[PDB]
């Protein structure tokens, strides 16, 4: 998983 | 850890029960002098295989590699401090490439360059009032859970975007919302002022969280 993408 | 002051801050505020107030006076509740300095803004965990990737707020980038060694690479993007099992510390450069670590150094630039092509910057919209390094960390089904070296624990909630930064020396709280608006509060404050059930009910979980980092020790 990541944060929140562009 | 100040994680026992934290629990006991959120514990208090809990108590309360800020929402359940007849007039509810959030806005009276904030405090611009209690504005973090820093937070997590990206984050990657590829933990099963190469560790956990996070950028601070002022462009800094850390790993923490499963070997439960950390890397942390300052926004002068040459500054190195390296941070051993022991807890020992060290201080090199990139730009010296050097002997011992360039494996773990371009691990690192592989994370830093992914988040820079991949990912939003949280709490950009921010202005900020010794460089903290990721601690802990977890995930939930519902949120990821930061605990910073400085005290602050970061929560961030994966539906819906909302954010919550804890800090147990300004006994306060920034709660970011679901339009990135963002504020500061002082938890005694919001003791004595209420805020509404969106807040509360984070606060509540906050304070699960926080229980389950000082259990996990």
């Amino acid at each position: 998983m990541q944060s929140s993408p562009l | 850890c100040h994680l026992s002051d934290m629990l006991q801050q959120l514990h208090s505020v809990n108590a309360s029960k800020p929402s359940e107030r007849g007039l509810v006076r959030q806005e009276e509740a904030e405090d611009p002098a209690c504005i973090p300095i820093f937070w997590v803004s990206k984050w990657v965990d590829y933990s099963d295989k190469y560790g956990l990737g996070y950028q601070l707020c002022d462009n800094s980038v850390g790993v923490l590699f499963n070997d439960s060694t950390r890397l942390i690479l300052y926004n002068d993007g040459d500054s190195l401090q390296y941070i051993e099992r022991d807890g020992t510390e060290s201080y090199l450069t990139v730009s010296s490439h050097p002997n011992s670590l360039m494996k773990k150094i371009t691990l690192l630039k592989y994370f830093r360059n992914y988040m820079s092509e991949h990912l939003l910057k949280a709490g950009a919209n921010i202005t900020p009032r010794r460089l903290p390094y990721l601690r802990t960390w977890f995930r939930t089904r519902s949120a990821i859970i930061l605990h910073l070296s400085n005290g602050s624990v970061q929560i961030n909630f994966f539906q819906d975007h909302t954010k919550l930064i804890l800090c147990p020396l300004m006994a306060a709280v920034t709660y970011i919302d679901e339009k990135r608006d963002f504020r500061t509060y002082r938890l005694s404050l919001l003791e004595e002022y209420g805020c509404c059930k969106e807040l509360a009910s984070r606060l509540r979980y906050a304070r699960t969280m926080v229980d389950k980092l000082l259990s996990s020790r």
